């Protein structure tokens, strides 16, 4: 019931206030008739599910920021009726996916998966609901480097990764097959460009990839070999 | 002694976080009614 | 445009009116599978139309598989006539269609991440999930899958111009993500 | 944009806002604000 403070100048009168603050010396003044304004300027379920969330994201390294995104999004979800069950493996999962997303930072379905054993379709499901909860309270690229690190391949194989996964998709032909196997195909034709060797085998279980899968998008990768070139 | 692992380091820290790889091991896995009568 | 979706799979439901003895009904018909072990009802099947009955005790009976409904209401009878030759006080009643899928091509890739983008609110596209883009419309409510190739699914409805009404909406909105 | 410094490299690079920050033909994360072009006067004394 009102109790709002505004200060004006009972001198000046002619706008609203316009003043500047002096905090050195604590005081605010008008600016115009420099009339001094003011003096003496002083200088359960929930914590439950945060705790083990908690617990999931640090043993996944994954930065505070992060962490908290999801923190915030699994606030919002909470007890809602659509949700209406999954036993909160679910949605630990799902909001951790989310805030995933969200900061910018990726992580794949299989990774999340290794952390929780979330039997998959069901997680899918949830996932989708929960989105449209966010939009109702209203992106491969980021996989290659990290996946470079789990090979430790040098900085110019990431970035011939990298354009080779933008050329790759603008030419379309498959559309990807989900993004991971066009991440990891990527990267095995740019290593066979280089003389380093993983060859087929180490990839293909370091990176969870079959390798019949590898070489059957090598073959169609190679057609386009001619356009694919950076230098 | 202690011996230093020397690689890259790209691949140890990879088996360390999630690495899309699970399982590979287990430990811990956990008459009719007339007549019958 | 040109393209009109073609029917794919008509779902029906209808009511016997009267308890039925299983194994008796699976013994008699001459295309008849029945292990209440798997599953509790009498999986039956005619040649004409080719369609698939779920027959249960309770003398309920889902009729799937036809393409158009016409077929499913006349495989629907059928399975009807074959309880009442069985020698059950069964009647036809309740006939009513509770799903009708439809598919066709609109012969151009289309670019789902971009949709996805643009429909948010409607759109779920999780590729490495599965390589659809779920697109879920208001009005009327049908459920499109859309693929890269082009190739179009619509589910959901109760009605044949619910498939029709779904498809003349979308075709505008796919087009503006074409690819070439 | 607004013109930047690798740390090692030394190379210009010059990135624009929403390009987060790493370098270009290294992974260096530390950029150099590359100094003002504009004169700067001192006096002697
Ligand atoms: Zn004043
Ligand atoms: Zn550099």
């Amino acid at each position: 019931p009102n109790l709002n403070i505004v200060l004006t100048c009972p001198e000046c009168k002619v706008y609203p206030p316009k003043i500047v603050e002096r905090f050195s010396e604590g005081d605010v003044v008008c600016a115009l008739c420099g009339l001094v304004l003011s003096d003496k300027l002083v200088d359960n379920e929930v914590q439950a599910a945060f705790a083990k969330i908690t617990m999931l994201c640090d043993a996944a390294e994954l930065p505070k920021i992060v962490k908290d995104c999801a923190k915030e999004a699994y606030k919002l979800c909470h007890d809602e009726k659509t949700l209406k069950g999954k036993s909160m493996e679910s949605i630990m999962a799902a909001s951790i996916l989310i805030g995933c997303r969200r900061a910018e930072v990726a992580r794949t379905f299989k990774e999340i998966q290794s952390l929780i054993h979330v039997k998959t379709k069901e997680f899918g499901k949830t996932l989708n609901i929960m989105k449209n909860i966010l939009r109702g309270k209203s992106q491969n690229l980021t996989y290659i480097p990290r996946f470079c690190s789990h090979l430790g391949l040098p900085m110019q194989v990431t970035t011939s990764a990298e354009y080779t996964a933008k050329k790759c998709k603008e030419i379309k032909e498959i559309a990807g097959k989900s993004p991971i196997t066009i991440a990891v195909v990527s990267i095995y034709l740019n290593i066979l460009l280089f003389q380093i060797p993983i060859t087929a085998a180490k990839v293909g279980q370091t990176l969870q990839v079959t390798e019949g899968t590898i070489k059957s998008g090598y073959k169609i990768l190679y057609e386009h070999r001619d356009k694919l070139v950076d230098p | 002694r202690i011996t230093t692992l020397d690689e890259t380091v790209g691949v140890t820290m990879s088996h360390t976080g999630m690495s899309m790889r699970s399982d590979n091991s287990n430990f811990l896995k956990v008459m009719p009614k007339k007549e019958i009568l | 445009s040109g393209i009109v979706p073609t029917l794919q799979n008509i779902v029906a439901t209808v009511t016997l009116g009267c308890r039925l003895d299983l194994k008796t009904v699976a013994l008699h018909a001459r295309n008849a599978e029945y292990n209440p072990k798997r599953f509790a009802a009498v999986i039956m099947r005619i040649r004409e139309p080719k369609t698939t009955a779920l027959i249960f005790a309770s003398g309920k009976m889902v009729v799937t598989g036809a393409k158009s409904e016409d077929d499913s209401k006349l495989a629907s009878r059928k399975y009807a006539r074959i309880i009442q030759k069985i020698g059950f006080a069964a009647k036809f009643t309740d006939f009513k269609i509770q799903n009708i899928v439809g598919s066709c091509d609109v012969k151009f890739p289309i670019r789902l991440e971009g949709l996805a983008f643009s429909h948010g609110t409607f759109s779920s596209y999780e590729p490495e999930l599965f390589p659809g883009l779920i697109y879920r419309m208001v009005k009327p409510k049908i459920v499109l899958l859309i693929f890269v190739s082009g190739k179009i699914v619509l589910t959901g409805a109760k009605q044949r111009e619910e498939i029709y009404q779904a498809f003349e909406a979308i075709y505008p909105v796919l087009s503006e993500f074409r690819k070439m | 944009t607004l013109k930047y410094i690798c740390a090692e490299c030394s190379s210009k690079l010059s990135l624009s806002r929403t390009d987060a920050v790493r370098c270009k033909d290294c992974g260096h994360r530390i950029l150099l604000k590359a100094r003002t072009k504009r004169l700067v006067q001192f006096e002697a004394r």
